[PDB]
C-alpha cells in the first residue's frame, strides 16, 4: 500500500510510539517506490501527535501535499540511483595508503550514494573503523556508518603507526 | 411560484419530521384561518406553530401581516400573532415590554396550558408575577427572530421600497446547500444567507430525486422548513415546547 | 444517521453509533412502553405477563 | 410509539469531569 | 559489597557498602510486601536515579533526593495510567503530563501537590479544554476556561457552577485547538 492514513492513532493497536508514551493525533505514511521497478526504498511520514503539534487530523490538502512530495522524491531517488549505478614493511602500508587516497573520492561517492547495505564491504568497513579505534557502536548500523564516511577517514588511516 | 405557504402542503411535507396536528384541529383550522384573516384585515395569515403544554391543551399560534417594508437595512414585517387552544377561536397574543422580556426569558419548563396562570420570579426580595401568555409570546418571538426561513431571492424590492414576492423566481440552483435559504428579515440582494449563521445550527436533507429539501433547526429543535423544487413551494412550522437548545456544543 | 459514526471520545463510549442507538432503544423501551391498567396479570413465580380474560375496557 | 431525537429532557445533564488522577502508593 | 541481609521473608540488600554505609548501585528488596528498589544510594538513603516497584505494582523510574521521589520522573500506576514530569516531595508537582488508560485522554501542564491546576485536557479525538482546573482540593475538575470540540470545531468560553452546570459567557464560535 503506497499510502496509509490513521486519522486517530488511539483507534489502532499496531501503531507504535518512539518515546514509549502514548500520544494523541493522526499519522500518515507514504511508501516511496521506484517507478521503473516497483520496489519500496524509503518511507516519508508526518503526524500531529499532541504535545508537539495539535492533535487534530490532517486535512486532505496536506495529505495530498505529502503524497506529491513522496512522488517527487521517488523520481529524484530513481534519477540519483541511475547516476550512481552508472558511476560504477612500512613501504607496503605506504603503497596501500597511496592507492587508497587515489580512489578516495570515488569510494566516498560510491558509499555516500548507497542507500542499501553491501553485506561484504560493510564487514570490511566495520573492521577498518575498529582498527582505527572508533567507539564500536557509532557505526554498528549502516545508517550510522554514514557519519564516518568523509575525507578524514583515509587521512587518519594514513596517520597511523604500527 | 407560490404567493403564500399552504397549510395542507406544509402538513403533508413536514409530517415525516413529526410536525403534525390533530385531525379535529386540522378541520377547525381549515375553517378558522380565513375568518380571522378577513376580520383582522390582513393580507397574509398562516399557522406558525404548536407549543405543547402540561395539561394537553396545546397552544396553536398563527402569524399574520399586511405588508413588509425595508427599514434600516432590514426587511421589517409588521406581524401580528394570535393563539388558540382548539383551532376554532383565535385570540390576540399581545406584545411584551422589553423589561418583562428578560424575566420571561428566565422562565423555563413546559408551559402549563392555562392562559390565566402566572409564574413568579424573585429579584433584589421583589417578586414579579409574569402571565403565561407573556412567556408564550416571548418564546414565539425568540424562535421567530432565530429562524423565519425563506428561499434566497424569493422576495424583491418594489418602487415603493416594499418587500414583495418575486414572481419571476426560478428556484434555488443548489437546494442542498444552506446558501439557497435566508432569513425573512434580510433584504433582497444583501447576500446574507443561512450560511452566515453559526456553523452547525442548521441541518439540510435533500432528496434529489423528488426534489424536496428539509431544513431543520438544531438550535431550536422543533423548527422545520421544507422546500419543494419541482413545484416551487416552501413553508415552515414549529412544533415543541419552545425552549432553546443550549447544550448544542456538546451534542454536535 | 450513519450506523458506524463515532459517538464520543470522552466519556468513552464502548462502541459505534449502532451500540448507542441500541442503548437508547433499551432505555426508552423500558421507560415508555405501556399497556392499559389491568390488561395483564403479573405472575409472582416469573415475570410472564398473562392477560386476564376479564378486563372491561 | 416513539418519534423523536432520542434526547432525554429534564435539564439534569452537565458535562462529565475528568476521572480522578490516581493517588500515590503511600497515602 | 556486603550483601547485608535481614532475617525477619526478610530483606535482601545486594550492592556496595563503604564500611557499612551504603553508596552506589544497589538492589534493596523489602520482604513484607515485595517492593524492590534498584538504583543509587548516598549515606544509605536512596539518592539519584533509581527504579522502584511498589507493593501494588506501581512502578517508578526517575530521580530521588534523600529517599523521596524528587525531580524528573515517570510513574506507571496499577490501573495503567502514566505520569511523566516533575515530582516534588513524592507527588506530582510542577510541569507534567498524565495519560489515562481507559478513556485515553490526557492532561498537560502545571500540577501542584499531586493535583492538576493549570493547562490543557485533551480527549482521544482531539477535543480539549484549556484553563484553570480545580486542583488537589478539588479532583482536577475544570473550573474556568474554554472548550474546543473538534467534530464541530466549536469554541466556547465560560466556567462551571457549584453543581457542575457549564455556564457559557457567549455563544460558541468557530475556532482552533489552543496551541498556546
Amino acid at each position: 500500500l503506497p499510502m496509509l492514513y490513521v486519522p486517530n492513532v488511539a483507534a489502532e493497536e499496531r501503531v507504535k510510539f518512539f518515546r514509549k508514551f502514548p500520544k494523541i493525533g493522526s499519522y500518515q505514511a507514504c511508501g516511496v517506490a521506484l517507478p521503473a521497478s516497483g520496489e519500496f526504498k524509503a518511507l516519508l511520514a508526518a503526524d500531529t501527535l499532541f504535545p508537539e503539534g495539535s492533535g487534530q487530523p490532517l486535512s486532505a490538502d496536506d495529505r495530498d501535499f505529502v503524497w506529491e512530495v513522496s512522488q517527487s522524491l521517488s523520481r529524484a531517488l530513481e534519477a540519483v540511483q541511475a547516476r550512481a549505478a552508472e558511476a560504477l614493511e612500512k613501504q607496503a602500508l605506504d603503497e596501500v595508503v597511496a592507492l587508497a587516497s587515489s580512489h578516495s573520492d570515488a569510494t566516498l561517492s560510491s558509499l555516500r550514494n548507497m542507500l542499501s547495505v553491501p553485506q561484504g564491504t560493510y564487514h570490511v568497513v566495520k573492521a577498518l573503523l575498529h582498527l582505527l579505534g572508533r567507539p564500536a557502536a557509532s557505526f554498528s548500523t549502516w545508517k550510522r556508518a554514514h557519519s564516518h564516511f568523509s575525507p578524514r577517514l583515509f587521512e587518519d588511516m594514513a596517520a597511523y603507526d604500527a | 411560484v407560490q404567493l403564500e405557504p399552504n397549510i395542507t402542503l406544509v402538513l403533508k411535507h413536514l409530517a415525516s419530521c413529526g410536525a403534525v396536528v390533530s385531525a379535529e384541529q386540522q378541520a377547525a383550522l381549515d375553517h378558522s384561518i380565513p375568518i380571522k384573516r378577513i376580520e383582522a384585515g390582513l393580507r397574509s395569515l398562516t399557522l406558525w406553530g404548536r407549543l405543547t403544554t402540561l395539561n394537553g391543551k396545546d397552544y396553536l399560534v398563527a402569524e399574520g401581516y399586511n405588508v413588509a417594508s425595508s427599514k434600516e437595512g432590514a426587511a421589517v414585517y409588521e406581524t401580528k400573532y394570535f393563539y388558540s387552544q382548539d383551532g376554532a377561536r383565535w385570540s390576540d397574543l399581545q406584545p411584551v415590554d422589553s423589561e418583562t422580556a428578560t424575566r420571561c426569558a428566565r422562565i423555563k419548563g413546559m408551559l402549563s396550558g392555562d392562559p390565566a396562570k402566572n409564574y413568579e420570579l424573585e429579584e433584589k426580595p421583589l417578586v414579579f408575577q409574569i402571565p403565561e401568555l407573556a412567556v408564550l409570546r416571548c418564546r414565539v418571538d425568540a424562535i421567530a427572530t432565530a429562524t423565519s426561513v425563506i428561499p434566497t431571492d424569493s422576495t424583491i424590492l418594489n418602487a415603493a421600497s416594499q418587500v414583495v414576492p418575486n414572481r419571476l423566481f426560478a428556484g434555488a440552483a443548489y437546494p442542498e446547500k444552506l446558501e439557497s435559504y435566508q432569513h425573512r428579515f434580510s433584504l433582497p440582494g444583501s447576500g446574507v444567507t443561512l450560511s452566515q449563521d453559526l456553523r452547525g445550527t442548521w441541518a439540510v436533507q435533500y432528496d434529489a430525486f423528488k426534489g424536496v429539501a428539509q431544513v431543520r433547526s438544531l438550535l431550536f429543535p422543533g423548527y422545520f422548513f421544507y422546500y419543494a423544487a419541482n413545484e416551487l413551494t416552501w413553508g415552515s412550522l414549529y412544533v415543541g415546547d419552545g425552549l432553546r437548545n443550549n447544550d448544542l456544543i456538546f451534542m454536535l | 444517521g450513519r450506523l458506524d459514526a463515532p459517538v464520543s471520545a470522552f466519556p468513552a463510549f464502548p462502541g459505534n453509533e449502532a451500540n448507542y442507538l441500541r442503548a437508547l432503544i433499551a432505555r426508552i423501551s423500558a421507560a415508555t412502553v405501556c399497556c392499559p391498567r389491568g390488561f395483564f396479570t403479573a405472575d409472582d413465580d416469573s415475570a410472564e405477563l398473562s392477560a386476564n380474560d376479564e378486563w372491561v375496557p | 410509539m416513539y418519534v423523536g431525537w432520542g434526547i432525554k429532557a429534564g435539564g439534569e445533564w452537565s458535562p462529565c469531569p475528568p476521572p480522578p488522577p490516581v493517588p500515590q502508593w503511600g497515602a | 559489597l556486603g550483601k547485608m541481609e535481614y532475617p525477619p521473608p526478610g530483606d535482601k540488600f545486594e550492592g556496595t557498602m563503604e564500611h557499612g554505609v551504603r553508596t552506589g548501585k544497589g538492589t534493596y528488596t523489602w520482604g513484607v510486601s515485595g517492593a524492590v528498589y534498584t538504583g543509587d544510594y548516598v549515606n544509605g538513603k536512596k539518592h539519584g536515579k533509581g527504579k522502584m516497584v511498589y507493593p501494588d505494582k506501581g512502578v517508578y523510574e526517575g530521580d530521588w533526593v534523600e529517599d523521596v521521589m524528587q525531580g524528573q520522573g515517570t510513574y506507571t500506576y496499577p490501573n495503567g495510567d502514566i505520569y511523566q514530569g516533575a515530582f516534588w516531595a513524592g507527588k506530582r508537582h510542577g510541569k507534567g503530563m498524565y495519560h489515562y488508560k481507559g478513556p485515553c485522554c490526557q492532561l498537560v501542564g502545571d500540577w501542584a501537590d499531586g493535583g492538576f491546576t493549570y493547562g490543557r485536557w485533551v480527549y482521544a479525538d482531539g477535543s480539549m479544554f484549556m484553563g484553570k482546573f480545580g486542583g488537589a482540593a478539588a479532583d482536577s475538575k475544570p473550573t474556568a476556561g474554554s472548550y474546543f470540540y473538534s467534530s464541530s470545531s466549536l469554541v466556547q468560553e465560560g466556567h462551571f457552577a457549584k453543581d457542575g452546570s457549564w455556564v457559557g459567557h457567549r455563544d460558541p464560535a468557530v475556532g482552533k485547538e489552543f496551541s498556546v
